[PDB]
């Protein structure tokens, strides 16, 4: 069975997610508008990403144990995982119907061609789409989804982590909660090797992270592209 | 180093 501590952890992570992910996408109006006539989708998508960093941080703060870490380690962890959690949380809007991210209206519906209109290439976009499909196929329960995001954030192997023993202990408590949840609450056949398939997604995210960071570096070396970013995006991703 | 915005958002 799920212990009462494990039930608590799930309860908090569900709530923390409901409080940082608005499924009506109402705030999207406040973004610089999408242009599909260059890098015409860069202003819109930088604002979307910037907004999403803030939400990921809000989610992170509420992870049981996260607040016992130093502010230094909190920083390393959020800085390296932000892109990954944005990719994960975006699965909620992703749809296999047309391989797009559907945020409630045609204006806020993003496809392969919109992402390339933000200065990215297929070297990132094709594996990102593949990631989104494989993840959607897992048909995760909300409980598994929020647990996966939290485990991704609290990873002990990120470069620059000082107290790695403590980061691993916080994560172990989440990993164990996830494994037990799958065994007690996820009925076969869906549950088939479900944990190991979720952990593999965390591997895939490392590759996507490395490729995004490479193209981000190339995109942002140009001061005219950098001008189109936000201060938070520049602080978190670089330069 | 120096992440003043990230540090503000964290608390
Ligand atoms: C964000 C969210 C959403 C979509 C994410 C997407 C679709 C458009 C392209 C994105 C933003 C990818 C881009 C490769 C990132 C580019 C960023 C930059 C231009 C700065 O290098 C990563 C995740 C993709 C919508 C909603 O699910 C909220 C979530 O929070």
């Amino acid at each position: 069975k799920l212990s009462e501590e494990q039930q608590h952890i799930i309860a908090i992570l569900l709530d923390a997610h409901h409080k940082t992910y608005d499924p009506t996408y109402a705030d999207f109006r406040d973004f610089r508008p999408p242009v599909r006539m260059p890098l015409s989708m860069l202003p819109h998508l930088a604002d979307l990403v910037s907004y999403s960093i803030q939400k990921v941080i809000g989610f992170a703060k509420m992870i049981p144990g996260f607040r016992d870490l130093t502010s230094d380690d909190q920083i390393v962890l959020l800085k390296s995982s932000a892109i990954e959690v944005i990719m994960l949380r975006s699965n909620q809007s992703f749809t296999m119907d047309d391989m797009s991210w559907d945020c409630g209206s045609q204006d806020y519906k993003y496809d392969v061609t919109d992402v390339s209109k933000a200065g990215h290439t297929l070297e990132l976009i094709e594996p990102l789409i593949k990631f989104q499909v494989g993840l959607k196929k897992l048909n995760l329960h909300e409980e598994e989804h929020v647990l996966l995001m939290a485990i991704c954030i609290v990873s002990p192997d990120r470069p620059g982590v000082q107290d790695a023993k403590l980061v691993e202990a916080i994560q172990d408590r989440l990993s164990n909660t996830l494994q037990t949840y799958i065994r007690c609450r996820h009925p076969p056949p869906g549950s088939h090797q479900l944990y190991a398939k979720m952990i593999q997604k965390l591997a895939d995210l490392r590759s996507l992270n490395e490729e995004h960071s490479k193209q981000y570096r190339s995109l942002s070396f140009q001061p005219e592209n950098s001008m189109k970013l936000t201060p938070l995006v520049l602080e978190v991703f670089g330069n | 180093k120096n992440h003043p915005m990230l540090m503000n958002l964290l608390k």
